[PDB]
């Protein structure tokens, strides 16, 4: 959730 | 140079080309950004502003803003790109747009994108309930609006409650283009684009454009640079001469990560293609996009 890209 | 689309197409190497172009990116520090006063004012861990095209704000107690001055010396144009602002940098928002003298605002995401929100409320939905920010002492007026299938176009007014001076601020959003993904078409996508330049929000006459998403990389990166490779071909005497690549790793030189997806940087071909058209001649009848692109 607290990333842009997984 | 359409060909030269396919060529790369054929062999669907995408994958290979925007993988050389993350490799190739700049890399400068961000030490700013991860300032532990700053945790908070960042959406993800991953995503911050170089600290040399990182714009600040005027306000003393903290200058920290999670967006970069993206300055493009060869096309004569600048962009700010920035996430989409919290619920505690709303007011840094607006105070950043107020400073730079921006006159529009483009947002390529929504509120809420599967189930979640990836952006704040930080315009007012309706003309009674004005909005107003404690903190950078603004107040924040829906004035009117245009909706469209895919795209709105609000009209605001932005107003300084210590000058006691106010502004009108445009406000284009996408309201279909999706996390990671492209827009339904070109033809959708330029539609929008051209709406954003007959404003004249991108004329030098003003501060530079506000362009954000959730993150504000992926889909505004695409934005930009279809707009400034656009610029270039009007002006370097062999439209030819673009490299839609170079201009990509000169943009990853004032903010990281623009462009999300190797579909991304496709489309964004396509769109400059299609879009070359237009600044190339567009047959004897242009105007075709404001037909193909269904607005209502």
């Amino acid at each position: 959730k607290e990333y842009y890209k997984v | 140079m359409e060909k030269e689309f396919e060529q790369i197409d054929k062999s669907g190497s995408w994958a290979a080309i925007y993988q050389d172009i993350r490799h190739e990116a700049s890399d400068f520090p961000c030490r700013v950004a991860k300032l532990p006063k700053n945790k908070n004012r960042n959406r993800y861990r991953d995503v911050s502003p170089f600290d040399h095209s990182r714009i600040k704000l005027h306000q003393e107690d903290n200058d920290y803003i999670n967006a970069s001055l993206i300055k493009m010396e060869e096309a004569q144009r600048s962009y700010i790109l920035t996430q989409g602002p919290l619920p505690n940098t709303c007011g840094h928002f607006w105070e950043m747009v107020w400073e730079q003298k921006s006159r529009g605002v483009v947002m390529l995401n929504r509120v809420m994108e599967k189930g979640s929100l990836k952006c704040a409320q930080y315009w007012p939905q309706k003309e009674e309930k004005e909005m107003i920010f404690e903190d950078t002492n603004l107040k924040l007026t829906l004035i009117s609006e245009d909706i469209k299938s895919y795209y709105t176009v609000r009209q605001l007014e932005l107003e300084n409650l210590t000058t006691q001076e106010t502004r009108e601020i445009l406000h284009f959003h996408y309201t279909t283009w999706p996390a990671f993904g492209v827009p339904e078409s070109p033809a959708s996508f330029l539609n929008f684009l051209f709406k954003v330049r007959e404003s004249g929000s991108l004329s030098p006459e003003h501060g530079p454009v506000v362009v954000h998403a959730s993150a504000g990389i992926g889909r505004s990166g695409t934005f930009c640079l279809a707009d400034t490779c656009l610029l270039l071909m009007d002006k370097r005497k062999d439209p030819s001469s673009v490299d839609i690549k170079k201009v990509l790793l000169e943009m990853r030189k004032f903010r990281m990560g623009l462009i999300a997806t190797a579909d991304q940087l496709r489309f964004s071909y396509l769109a400059v293609i299609e879009g070359a058209k237009f600044i190339m001649g567009d047959s004897s009848v242009q105007d075709q996009w404001k037909e193909l692109s269904h607005e209502d």
